[PDB]
């Protein structure tokens, strides 16, 4: 997933002001592969959800 | 193949067939019904 | 004339205590017929 | 980095055709985030005309009356949605449709029987009078002050063969019908457009040459106008890569698993809006990018 | 009953083309693929409102309690 | 009874329309079919509700 | 109260904020989001919608410093005007040609 | 309105069956897209039933009879139509000078459906309309009596319409035994679209078919679609295929003569974000 896609499943499901958050500010994680661009594998998904 | 039967479907929709009826095996499925009340008064011995 | 024979599909009128029968025919059901009146729809 | 000047020099626009209804053209080098907002307001958001409510005077047809209201509904209705405005909602009847608001549009038909049809005839145009009601029915009644601006054109139906309904003599039909503005996310009939939608431009990319006579084989797998053979030596190229409909023809044969591949090139999109009547398939898109204009406008104003 | 205006799946208007494709069935002696392409029903969801119609609405006008029979 | 699909129209009733039933209170009722022993066969039975008429029944 | 402020989401900082527009589905919040993720200052963006059956539509901001949330969400709506000034002026000289 | 299937064995036609309609022909994509049509639900395409998509009416007659309290001869107290007395002008709306209401009235619960006037309580009491879903009152009958003495009416028969537009929570099923409830009226806009342009009206989940082995649904995709691209019914009478001669291979080369794909699959593409989906989804027409 691209950073775009990262962010956008990210807050598609813990939205915090809905109060599903622990930090009122969504964390997030380096990517797994730095270049040529920047991806996250879909493991890294749900390790930050 | 089957075939959609329209241009007949339509025209027996229009004006229905002024001699016997068309699907004659649909009448054969209520003959057990019709042919058991017609035996009580029609048939032998009256 | 706010009624209709069932049978003969003759328009007629019913006073009152008056016999329900089409006169042009003895039958014995009156369709009741639609007056121009305003029903309003929404087309959906 | 991006910037409105960077993406100035990439964007093209490649316009194929046009028509009164149907209008095919491309856009190079668009988001797909931004190529969807474009269909998602040309079917849901682009206003258009259309009967919403209708008066019932008299209807003793067969087809009951919800159901004849529903169908003239659904009836394009060949006028500009910028001659009139919107309603509001909370006002009352008397003061609602106002003659910048609304159309009024009636229809009385009566049928009866015609006594000089020919014997034994079956059409039913012949054997009684007005049997069938269509769109053109639909009289238009200019009211008020659209007298004059709709002179030079009048509200007819953009497809006035549309049948209605079926008579039979006795029958009548007398009804009058108030056609106002919408958008297509409120009912089905605001949509001005048959069908707004894209396609990307596939990439046949030939990985290993078909020379001989797998070239043959290899051109019937597509489309005719896709594949061509070269002249000078015999070899399968791609003529047009816009005819094809991705089948994926060529997976099914053994012999093409290594020497093709079939991609999609992720920002060359084909648009293929038909319009409804009302207004040109050049006018909704030049809408649609002015809606979703207007609609980020509203925002940057409102106060947060 | 009816022909439908405007089919299920795009919303192109198709109630007009009943009377058409019944004209181009019976004077014009074509098959029903030929009919629906002549009268441009291209896509598969538009062609399936004309080729599969009853048009049940001629068997109901059949009863009319306005008229003597 | 020997109408034809035309005649049946013409007397509203349907142009296709097979009979069967009864009208009873305008509600248009039918008698069911019974599934039930062959006529005018013996057929040879085992029952255990055979014993219970009375002592040594087999 | 078309655009507002979530105050429960919102940082003190003004890095970190939702907002919450009413009556808007999918097409403006996808269009808003990619635009603004083409800022460089843009830490987290994304859109999401509560429920499909209510006509809302929620957004994040969050940046690195030095713009506040509200200060990105301008900066992206007036890039998401110009996309669409220059998808009507190409659009416009070839449909004069043509 | 309904319609004659493409997949349909030969005695559908020998039993007149397209006299009477029990359904219609629907694009139907097998897909995971929408989150809410998992265990048996499913869901329409919001614009497909604003055109009239399976719209359905109900009918139903209440019977009115005013001479159920008395025997033999006796004088009747009740009376069709209105009276002397000061009742008031509220139902001259509902009902017409003799008691009984107009055809086409909109009639919901508290509504007057018939004015008598009573001789022992000297007072126009009216009966009024007894269900909480609103509805249209079609036609009336005046039900005679049949004796040598004539007499005034005392039964009236009003027939009621109610339009059930199908909303979500009503059962559909295929025809095969793939019942379910609608969950939510999806949005043409939110929904898949193919590249042909068109959008499907139905969307089932594939979790439906492995549990249940529902594989003539699978083929009637594949016929349905290769019957309304060349204008033609298949007969789908059971047995007429063996185990060489598959109806995959049979509905698959028809699809492949018209430039779709032989195993029923298309292109399509996601609604709400507008990407290319990863596989081609399974579409085609059923019943
Ligand atoms: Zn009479
Ligand atoms: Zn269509």
């Amino acid at each position: 997933f691209t950073r775009e896609q990262y962010q956008q499943y990210i807050y598609g499901c813990i939205r915090p002001e809905d109060g599903h958050t622990t930090r009122s500010k969504i964390v997030t994680l380096p990517p797994t592969i730095f270049k040529p661009y920047p991806l996250w594998t879909g493991k890294q998904i749900i390790t930050t959800v | 193949t089957a075939d959609f039967r329209t241009l007949e479907r339509e025209s027996r929709f229009i004006n229905p067939p002024k001699d016997k009826s068309a699907f004659p095996l649909l009448q054969e499925a209520v003959q057990p019904h019709i042919g058991s009340f017609n035996a009580l008064t029609e048939g032998p011995d009256g | 004339l706010k009624y209709i024979c069932a049978e003969c599909s003759s328009k007629l009128s019913l006073s009152r205590t008056d016999a329900v029968r089409c006169k042009d025919c003895g039958h014995r059901i009156l369709l009741k017929a639609r007056t121009k009146r305003l029903v309003q729809f929404e087309a959906r | 980095e991006w910037n409105v000047e960077k993406f100035k020099k990439d964007f093209e626009v490649n316009i194929s055709s046009l028509d009164a209804r149907e209008a095919n053209f491309d856009l190079i080098n668009i988001d797909t985030s931004i190529a969807n907002a474009f269909r998602r307001i040309m079917i849901s958001e682009v206003p258009s005309v259309a009967a919403e409510y209708v008066y019932f005077f008299n209807n003793t047809s067969v087809i009951q009356d919800e159901v004849l209201a529903h169908r003239i509904g659904l009836v394009p209705l060949k006028v500009d949605p910028d001659m009139l405005t919107w309603v509001d909602s909370n006002l009352p009847d008397d003061e609602k449709f106002t003659d910048e608001n609304t159309i009024v549009l009636s229809l009385n038909v009566k049928c009866t029987r015609n006594p000089d049809a020919p014997k034994g005839s079956t059409d039913p145009k012949e054997l009684y009078n007005n049997a069938h009601v269509y769109a053109r029915d639909l009289k238009f009644e200019p009211q008020g002050r659209q007298s004059t601006t709709f002179a030079d054109c009048p509200v007819v139906p953009a497809d006035p063969d549309i049948l209605l309904a079926k008579l039979r003599p006795g029958q009548e039909i007398s009804l009058k019908a108030h056609c106002i503005l919408g958008i297509g996310g409120d009912h089905a009939k605001f949509s001005p457009v048959s069908t707004a939608s894209y396609r990307l431009l596939p990439q046949i990319n030939i990985l290993q040459p078909i020379k001989g006579e797998s070239a043959r084989r290899f051109q019937k797998c597509f489309p005719p106008g896709v594949i061509g053979i070269d002249e000078g030596s015999d070899e399968a190229y791609v003529k047009d890569a816009r005819k094809d409909t991705v089948s994926r023809e060529v997976l099914r044969y053994e012999e093409f698993a290594d020497k093709v591949k079939l991609g999609r090139v992720r920002n060359h999109f084909i648009f293929n809006v038909e319009s409804a009547g009302a207004m040109t398939p050049e006018e909704i898109f030049f809408k649609s990018v002015r809606i979703l204009k207007n609609k980020a406008e509203y925002l940057k104003n409102c106060p947060i | 009953m009816i022909v439908p205006v405007r089919c299920f799946s795009c919303g192109k208007v198709v109630g007009d083309k009943w009377e058409s494709y019944l004209n181009l069935l019976q004077e014009d002696e074509l098959d029903e693929g030929t009919a629906l392409s002549r009268l441009g029903l291209k896509r598969y969801c538009c062609r399936r409102m004309i080729l599969t119609h009853v048009d049940l609405i001629e068997k109901f006008l059949r009863y009319n309690p306005l008229e003597k029979r | 009874n020997k109408m034809s699909p035309y005649e049946l129209v013409q007397h509203k009733e349907e142009s296709d329309e097979i009979g069967g039933y009864f009208i009873v209170n305008g509600i248009e009722k039918l008698i069911r079919m019974l599934i039930v022993q062959r006529r005018n066969h013996p057929m040879a039975i085992i029952r255990p509700s055979f014993a219970n008429r009375g002592a040594s029944y087999s | 109260e078309k655009i507002k402020l979530l105050t429960q989401a919102t940082s003190e900082d003004g890095t970190s904020a939702s907002f919450q527009i009413v009556e808007e589905d999918h097409t403006l919040g996808n269009a808003l989001r990619y635009v603004i993720m083409k800022n460089p200052d843009v830490e987290f963006c994304g859109y999401s919608i509560p429920h499909p059956s209510e006509n809302l539509l929620n957004i994040r901001i969050q940046t690195y410093g030095e713009t506040t949330a509200v200060d990105a969400l301008q900066k992206g709506l007036k890039d998401l005007m110009d996309l669409c000034d220059v998808v009507e002026s190409k659009f416009t000289e070839k449909i004069k040609s043509m | 309105t309904g319609q004659t299937p493409i997949v349909k064995a030969n005695l559908y036609d020998d039993y007149g069956m397209d006299n009477f309609p029990n359904g219609f022909n629907a694009v139907v994509a097998v897909i995971s897209y929408t989150g809410y049509d998992m265990d048996d639900a499913m869901i329409i395409n919001k614009s497909a039933d604003e055109r009239g998509f399976g719209y359905g009416t109900m009918y139903k007659t209440e019977k009115v009879d005013l001479a159920l309290n008395r025997n033999r001869g006796d004088p009747i107290t009740q009376h069709f139509g209105f009276g002397n007395d000061e009742w008031p002008k509220e139902w001259l709306e509902k009902l017409d000078e003799d008691g009984l209401p107009y055809i086409g009235t909109y009639v919901e619960e508290g509504d007057p459906i018939c004015a008598y006037f009573d001789d022992t309580l000297n007072k126009t009491k009216i009966k009024t309309y007894h269900s909480s879903e609103p509805a249209y009152i079609e036609e009336v009958n005046l039900i005679g009596d049949e004796s040598n003495k004539f007499q005034e009416l005392q039964t009236v028969s009003i027939k009621y319409r109610i339009r059930r537009t199908p909303q979500i929570g009503d059962k559909f099923s295929s025809r095969h035994g793939q019942k379910g409830v609608c969950s939510r009226k999806w949005p043409t806009i939110d929904m898949p679209f193919s590249e042909t342009g068109i959008q499907p009206d139905i969307i089932i989940n594939p979790h439906a078919f492995p549990s249940r082995m529902t594989i003539g649904m699978f083929v009637e995709s594949l016929a349905g679609k290769a019957g309304a691209l060349h204008g033609i019914a298949q007969d789908s009478t059971p047995w007429i295929f063996n185990e060489d001669d598959t109806p995959a291979d049979y509905f698959g080369e028809q699809l492949a003569k018209a430039g779709y794909n032989y195993h029923g699959n298309e292109p399509m593409y996601s609604g709400a974000t507008g990407e290319e989906l990863r596989a081609d989804i399974y579409v085609g027409v059923v019943y």
